[PDB]
């Protein structure tokens, strides 16, 4: 049962400055050679959508500004640049074994 | 059984021997039972386990078939690829079967020697003291305790002391 | 499901070094030999 | 009193083969051959394969109107057609 | 001869033995001659015949060369086909020669054990009654009939009765 | 050691024996030393040398890789050529390793029989005259010269004469 702790709880960056979001896991979410942690974004009043799958690969249709890197227990997501159309709540999900667990969320101010 | 230890001299196995592979049966005044010697069965376990790994280790590198496709106008190449892929499989399946067939004979013959040599050293230790019956049985003369059976079991059989009582027993039956 | 080796007829869960399912396999898994039976003897021949 | 030599024996009926005679019974036999499969077709190392149902490589790459579910396909392990 | 039965103890074959492979020569008061025991030569016949079939049975699946032709503008493929076809033949002709070479050694060594074990059981039955000369000959003490020779031949040698007359013959020569 | 001659009966080698492979150690009134018998070590030399050549002779015909090139538009053929060339090397490197692995076992086991059979004939010649200690040592009774040791060495041991003095020595210790 991996529990996800995500810090900072609320992130505040103006337009154009790198925004780093991170979350850590209890044990390693890396198995079979690839780390299984997916990054989700939920805009206000909207259903969440997939941003990064397997912590490295980026979904088609997601702008290349979203970068995710990580290995082992710590993973980070960076956005370059940041505009007004980026405020949302971001979650990191593990899928090493059931049940799946989500992060505590992070408002991007 | 080339060495003849299995069947031959001893044609009957011991179902009561579950502790190990090779052992000794003692029938003396202090009861009877089955006991094992570790130095013989441990080497057989190590030798067989090494053989089992060796089959797996040697077979690590083998032909791996891969898919190739052709456009119905090049059938000589497709036939060449088809005959090459199954030809390699035929070669490799013969090596695996031949290796298994030969190593099965090795293990059975290897077990023959270990029990045969186990018998040889007991005869070589007891010598004149005991008589050879024919089914692997030794009937010694001295009226010693069960520790002497263990002495036979640790391969430490001192001869001289036991010779005098036994030679007094070679002259009373003669 | 999730299997370390996959074949056109299914998938393999094992650590044995041989199989006779299909040659066109993908992933690190036992090699293919066209044999019905392959056993290694690790014991004495028993009279009973 | 008597002392003799002997070997392990078992009531098992495991059959092993050898060149001299095809049928010999041994106390312990190890089998190395897999003849059973789950019968399914799932992913390898956690990445789902690209399962082409009815259209093929030519149809999918060209974008056949029958199969529009294979556009913008993510990473795959292998292609099944 | 690893087991040493061929040559070694018995370095001279019997040309008069045509009935079977392994047998016993008796030289007693009731004439002399050669006789055979079926239980030893039958197993050798079955074992060798099984081996002969096994070479044929295992070699059933082999590479079969087929003819392919090319149009003088594709010589890399023709060279590839030529090197593949004769390469497989070179692999398969090595397996056949190696298999024949090894199985020839098996048959000679397998025959060594059978005659060696045949000698071992006769020594194990006669034991003190006879003396070991060196060329496989046993010279027993009791003055029994030719049926006792057959008793040695069916492997049913009862010891006790013959021991008393023989031990009376171990004390008159001593 | 299936035959058990190496270790088993004789677990200690002779560093002072450099003349040959198999020999006899004599410890009598006329000094002591090591001596060799040529008929045993010469056959081992010839047998092993024939085996060493046989590995080289049999391996004369082998796959020989040759270079072929393709024009970046025919990769199925290039993959076919690449998988064929290294596939043949994988097949041939397995035959060479398996042949070396098996023939190493043959030489060690072949040497076991030669020294074992060398022991067997000496026991078969001395018989009642000497006693078997356990480590290959024979302690005979007659007080003959060093020539009798050579007589054991040329395999010409006449029994009768030495029996009378030895049987006078079997009755004084009994
Ligand atoms: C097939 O793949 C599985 C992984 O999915 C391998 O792990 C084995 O999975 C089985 C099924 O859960 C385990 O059996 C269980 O064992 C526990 C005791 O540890 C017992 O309490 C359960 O009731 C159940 O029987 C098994 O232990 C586990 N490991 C091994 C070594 O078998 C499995 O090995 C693969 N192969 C096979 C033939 O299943
Ligand atoms: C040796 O073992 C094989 C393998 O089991 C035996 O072959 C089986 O024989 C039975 C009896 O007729 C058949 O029902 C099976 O279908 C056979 N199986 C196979 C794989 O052939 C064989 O009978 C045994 N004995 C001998 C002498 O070969
Ligand atoms: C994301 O950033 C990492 C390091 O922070 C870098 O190694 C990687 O190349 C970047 N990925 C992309 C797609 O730019
Ligand atoms: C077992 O054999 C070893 C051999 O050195 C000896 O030390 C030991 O005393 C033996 N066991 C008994 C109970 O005598
Ligand atoms: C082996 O199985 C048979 C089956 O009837 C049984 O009679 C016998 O007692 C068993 N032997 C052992 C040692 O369990
Ligand atoms: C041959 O041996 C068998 C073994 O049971 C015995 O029944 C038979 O009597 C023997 N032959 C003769 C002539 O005694
Ligand atoms: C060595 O043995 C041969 C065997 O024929 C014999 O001729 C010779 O005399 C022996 N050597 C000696 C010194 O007796």
């Amino acid at each position: 049962d991996i529990v996800l702790t995500q810090s900072p709880g609320s992130l505040t960056v103006s337009l154009g400055q790198r925004a780093t979001i991170s979350c850590r896991a209890s044990e390693s979410v890396d198995n079979f050679g690839k780390s299984f942690m997916h990054w989700y974004q939920q805009k206000p009043g909207q259903s969440p959508k997939l941003l990064i799958y397997r912590a490295s690969n980026r979904e088609f249709g997601i702008p290349a500004r979203f970068n995710g890197s990580g290995s082992g227990t710590d993973f980070a997501l960076t956005i370059n640049p940041v505009e007004a159309d980026d405020v949302a709540t971001y979650f990191c999900q593990q899928s090493n074994e059931d049940p799946r667990t989500f992060g505590g969320g992070t408002k991007l101010e | 059984g080339l060495f003849g230890a299995i069947a031959g001299f001893i044609e009957g196995g011991w179902q009561g021997m579950v502790d190990g592979w090779y052992g000794y049966h003692h029938s003396n005044e202090q009861g009877s039972g089955y006991a094992a010697d570790k130095e013989s069965t441990q080497k057989a376990i190590d030798g067989v386990t090494n053989k089992v790994n060796s089959i797996i280790d040697k077979m690590n590198t083998q032909f791996e078939a891969v898919g190739r496709e052709f456009n119905n106008l090049e059938r000589r190449i497709e036939n060449l690829n088809k005959k090459m892929e199954d030809g390699f499989l035929d070669v490799w399946t013969y090596n695996a079967e031949l290796l298994v067939l030969m190593e099965n004979e090795r293990t059975l013959d290897f077990h023959d020697s270990n029990v045969k040599n186990l018998y040889d050293k007991v005869r070589l230790q007891l010598r004149d003291n005991a008589k050879e019956l024919g089914n692997g049985c030794f009937e010694f003369y001295h009226k010693c305790d069960n520790e002497c059976m263990e002495s036979v079991r640790n391969g430490t059989y001192d001869y001289p002391q036991y010779s005098e009582e036994a030679r007094l027993k070679r002259e009373e039956i003669s | 499901c999730n299997t370390k080796c996959q074949t056109p007829m299914g998938a393999i869960n094992s650590s044995m070094p041989f199989h006779n399912i299909h040659p066109l396999t993908i992933g690190e898994c036992p090699k293919y030999v066209k044999s019905n039976r392959l056993v290694l003897a690790t014991g004495l021949r028993n009279s009973p | 009193d008597q002392i003799c030599i002997g070997y392990h024996a078992n009531n098992s009926t495991e059959q092993v083969d050898t060149i001299m005679e095809k049928n010999v019974t041994v106390t312990h036999a190890q089998d190395i051959l897999e003849k059973k499969h789950n019968g399914k077709l799932c992913d390898l190392d956690g990445v789902k394969p690209l399962i082409l149902r009815d259209c093929s490589v030519a149809g999918w790459l060209l974008g056949n109107p029958m199969c529009d579910e294979f556009i913008n396909v993510p990473e795959w392990s292998y292609i099944v057609e």
